[PDB]
């Protein structure tokens, strides 16, 4: 998160960390054994880290679980990033504390201007690199698809949504991919891509989760 | 056809490059050096065609050439592909200055401009500050003022019948650049006892890496734009393993054999910025490479350089080189990943160029210059 603040310990329980000897992406716990993330964050070996506050130290309260099943959307394109959503089944059920909670899926496709919370352990510099120890949060609105498409012509689909600020300054960055974009207690987006980070006229593009509800529900229930 | 003029022009260079390299290191002990052995060959081939007898046979020996039949075609070839191109800004210059009171061969100061590209110029050597300034000026105009003060007046007098000035400049743009905001002072091991902090460039690069046991070093190859120019860095496994590496690098083949173990990988390179300005005495250096008759009276036999076939020899031969390595390059400018920048975070193995190293610019199969960095 470029241009954000540090979240209070436990304010973002649904936020997880994908690890392979290092934090590479984020995700969201939607039930005690299923994490929802982005598809481009795919790795054949992934250890999900729930209960995390400070990534670069073990505080004792964490829960490291292995990704037993890793299901990317059938129609995920690596070059357009359409259908950039992945399902992760935890090797075992996790304890649901005040440190590990599940987010609710969208019951509505939120409108432009909806205030959302975007969180992550990704880069904090738009130009340069800086990895945060503690989780970063960012309050960012859903932008009109008209401004979203104008910012990236031909690159936006009905499955994508721009969340952020056109004047830049506050955006998601490298390491936040797969991460949560919670609006009114519902996961409306998943950190996906954007040109650079926190650049003017280049808002962050996220996966519009309200278009995968049936799919997320159907896959989990069947597997 | 032209393959038997270039893969033959590459073999000579490797012998001379390795030779020029050891000599400059032996001339500038405990310090950073930079030299362009490649750029000194054309003036020698231009000089081996004025020098007759045992002088010519000494030069041709060192230039690794059979006769001056093929010497002209090798440089007349090299002289038809000598401007700019992609990735780098290379500035190679060379000229001969003969005292104003001399009558040169009119016709061959043309086979000098039409095979070597250069011109043979007369200058008032008796006027040191007027002749020295006039030389620095052609060198300063040929290098865009990058190389000033090539020659000093305490080196001239009208005893001086001829001087060979040589200038080489380099500064390139990486295929994928380093971010300036990512540059910070990081450790560098000047010795097993000393460790200083130098502005170290951090960035991921799709490089050709090689762990070379024969040299007890690591070889990395970072490319500039266009993929024609490449920065060759051979980092010794020992902090002090540099002077030991120089010894192994006395083998003109140690590099070819090291480049066959070179494999493609994606690593996070940590390279210190560096600038090197070396003024080399080619007279001393070349004379220590078996080319002494050129800079010797009555033994040079420069009877073809002149119209009159008269007494001449070289008095001076200077080389000033200036390399410049920074973050400059391609692929936009900051949070730079790919086309649409996915917000994923990929970490690659780290390679810290944190000890004295040898470098070299490979402009397509041929090292145009090299040196060593003991302290950025």
């Amino acid at each position: 998160i470029v241009g954000g603040y540090t979240c209070q310990e436990n304010s973002v329980p649904y936020q997880v960390s994908l690890n392979s000897g290092y934090h590479f992406c984020g995700g969201s716990l939607i039930n005690d054994q299923w994490v929802v993330s982005a598809a481009h964050c795919y790795k054949s070996r992934i250890q999900v880290r729930l209960g995390e506050h400070n990534i670069n130290v073990l505080e004792g309260n964490e829960q490291f679980v292995n990704a037993a099943k890793i299901i990317k959307h059938p129609n995920f394109d690596r070059k357009t990033l359409n259908n950039d959503i992945m399902l992760i089944k935890l090797s075992s059920p996790v304890k649901l504390n005040a440190r590990v909670a599940t987010v609710a899926l969208p019951s509505s496709c939120a409108p432009a201007g909806t205030q959302c919370l975007i969180s992550g352990w990704g880069n904090t510099l738009s130009s340069g690199v800086n990895e945060p120890d503690l989780l970063q949060c960012l309050d960012a609105p859903l932008l009109p698809q008209a401004d979203c498409e104008a910012s990236y012509p031909g690159k936006i689909t009905d499955n994508m949504v721009c969340v952020g600020f056109l004047e830049g300054g506050k955006d998601s960055c490298q390491g936040d991919a797969g991460g949560p974009v919670v609006c009114n207690g519902e996961l409306q987006g998943i950190v996906s891509w954007g040109y650079g980070c926190a650049l003017p006229d280049n808002p962050g593009v996220y996966t519009k989760v309200c278009n995968y509800v049936d799919w997320i529900q159907d896959t989990i229930a069947a597997n | 056809g032209e393959t038997d003029l270039q893969k033959i022009l590459r073999e000579s260079n490797d012998q001379f490059t390795a030779q020029m390299f050891s000599e400059v290191v032996k001339a500038n002990p405990g310090q950073n050096v930079v030299l362009s052995a490649f750029s000194v060959l054309p003036p020698l081939g231009q000089l081996a065609l004025a020098s007759v007898g045992e002088s010519h046979d000494e030069l041709l020996r060192a230039l690794a050439l059979p006769n001056d039949n093929v010497t002209k075609d090798v440089f007349a070839d090299l002289n038809r592909g000598v401007r700019a191109v992609k990735g780098v800004d290379l500035k190679m210059a060379s000229k001969i200055y003969v005292a104003k009171g001399l009558e040169l061969n009119d016709d061959f100061a043309a086979v000098s401009r039409d095979v070597f590209g250069s011109e043979v110029q007369n200058v008032d050597f008796v006027k040191s500050v007027e002749a020295a300034g006039a030389i620095n000026k052609w060198v300063e105009d040929q290098t865009n003022n990058r190389i000033k003060n090539l020659v000093d007046p305490d080196a001239l007098d009208e005893t001086t019948r001829s001087v060979l000035v040589n200038a080489i400049y380099f500064k390139g743009s990486w295929k994928d650049k380093f971010v300036k905001e990512r540059t910070m002072d990081r450790d560098f091991h000047v010795s097993k006892d000393k460790t200083i902090k130098v502005p170290t460039m951090i960035g991921k690069k799709d490089v050709r890496y090689a762990d070379v046991p024969e040299l007890d070093a690591k070889m990395i190859e970072m490319s500039y734009e266009g993929d024609q120019a490449s920065m060759i860095i051979i980092l010794p496994n020992q902090v002090d393993g540099i002077t030991a590496l120089e010894q192994k690098l006395k083998d003109p083949k140690a590099l070819s054999r090291a480049e066959e173990r070179l494999y493609n990988t994606e690593v996070e390179i940590t390279l210190p910025k560096f600038k090197i300005e070396t003024t080399t005495d080619l007279k001393e250096v070349l004379s220590n490479m078996n080319i002494k008759k050129l800079f010797t009276p009555g033994a040079a036999r420069l009877e073809n350089l002149l119209k009159t076939k008269e007494s001449l020899t070289v008095d001076a031969a200077i080389q000033k080189a200036f390399i410049e390595v920074n973050e400059e390059g391609a692929e936009a400018a900051a949070a730079n990943a790919f086309g649409i920048v996915p917000k994923s975070l990929i970490l690659y193995p780290e390679v810290h160029i944190d000890r004295p190293f040898y470098f070299e610019l490979k402009i397509d199969g041929i090292p145009m210059f090299n040196g060593k960095v003991i302290e950025p």
